[PDB]
């Protein structure tokens, strides 16, 4: 979650 | 009608772009520069996270903007890129999009924030006029820059009390100022309300945050929080009457040709004005000095024209102590 995840 | 005494034609004196947030268009960064830690807890509807920078590996935290309407994404944005740099004034490192669903969300500094609830019970005579002076500069910044906050209240002052800092955070309700302009009277929280709004009085100014500030000063000297504690907006109202006195409030009104909601009628009542010594008790004389109740004084006025402004307070000399220790 924005980057993985 | 009524103008703002200082800073009145700071939007006039600008270009258009500077105040038609309507026709920003943001600039958005890589959503995967950020990685969210965990949910902070910041009210009912909101959905803020720190996270990681994975670029400089720096602690953000991440604010996604749902519940709102398009137009108030971009007040917000157009505010705080016209407050960067600003004294006080959370910084805005990034503004981005998840690439599928749209939702945006603003990246900010990480501040290590004690919780107001168990900083307020600790704080000094010392450290009040401090951190309220810390705060008029963010207040008096934004004015300058022709923006009023709207929101001022505990929730949205961090203050990390290790390291002596503070910010005034979530631009979400803040609008700018234009001369005769009628505002949105539903802004703020109930406690932090200015006489203006529970009377829907809509031209009001930047004057709006300087009540707002004042109730967090007495609350803080007095020990007391929120210090006016209405059940509603309309008893909100009556808790002000009861210390301001209502004759001063019938005052205001017949001044500004106010129209009155008549369940108001019933409920004001007749109320004398309080001494605001009468507030001091054993538990809060050591923070209580005459100083701080000739400020106050001047702060909670229900004539929005007649408080202080930012600047005009951080003269008073409830703040010469941390004048003089700033030098
Ligand atoms: O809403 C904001 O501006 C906000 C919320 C938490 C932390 N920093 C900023
Ligand atoms: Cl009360």
């Amino acid at each position: 979650a924005x980057m993985v995840p | 009608g009524s103008r703002a005494r200082v800073y009145a034609e700071v939007n006039s004196l600008r270009s258009r772009e500077y105040w038609d947030y309507e026709a920003h268009v943001p600039s958005w960064g890589n959503q995967d520069d950020y990685q969210l830690v965990r949910k902070l807890g910041r009210g009912k509807y909101s959905e803020v996270f720190e996270a990681i920078n994975i670029t400089n590996n720096e602690r953000v935290v991440v604010k996604i903007l749902k519940p709102v309407k398009k137009k108030k994404i971009k007040r917000e944005v157009k505010i705080l890129e016209n407050l960067r740099g600003g004294t006080n004034i959370i910084k805005l490192i990034d503004t981005v999009k998840d690439p599928v669903s749209k939702t945006p969300a603003l990246v900010f500094e990480y501040i290590n924030n004690t919780d107001f609830k168990q900083l307020y019970q600790i704080l000094t005579d010392f450290d009040i006029r401090f951190y309220m002076y810390e705060l008029l500069k963010a207040l008096d910044y934004c004015h300058s820059k022709g923006i009023m906050h709207r929101d001022v209240k505990p929730h949205n002052v961090m203050i990390d009390h290790q390291q002596k800092k503070l910010r005034l955070i979530d631009w979400g309700l803040a609008e700018f100022y234009h001369p005769a302009q009628e505002y949105n009277v539903r802004v703020a929280s109930r406690y932090f309300k200015g006489p203006e709004l529970l009377v829907d009085y809509q031209m009001y100014d930047y004057s709006l945050d300087m009540w707002s500030l004042g109730c967090m000063l007495a609350s803080m000297i007095f020990r007391r929080e929120p210090f006016f504690h209405g059940q509603d907006n309309y008893d909100q109202l009556v808790r002000i009457a009861k210390v301001l006195g209502t004759e001063e409030l019938y005052g205001y009104l017949k001044k500004y040709h106010i129209d009155l909601d008549p369940h108001f009628n019933d409920i004001l009542g007749q109320h004398s004005r309080k001494r605001w010594e009468n507030f001091i008790h054993s538990e809060n004389r050591h923070l209580v000095s005459p100083e701080a109740l000739d400020l106050l004084d001047k702060l909670l006025r229900y004539d929005h024209q007649q408080r202080l402004t930012a600047k005009e307070a951080m003269e008073h000399p409830y703040f010469y102590p941390v004048v003089k220790e700033q030098s």
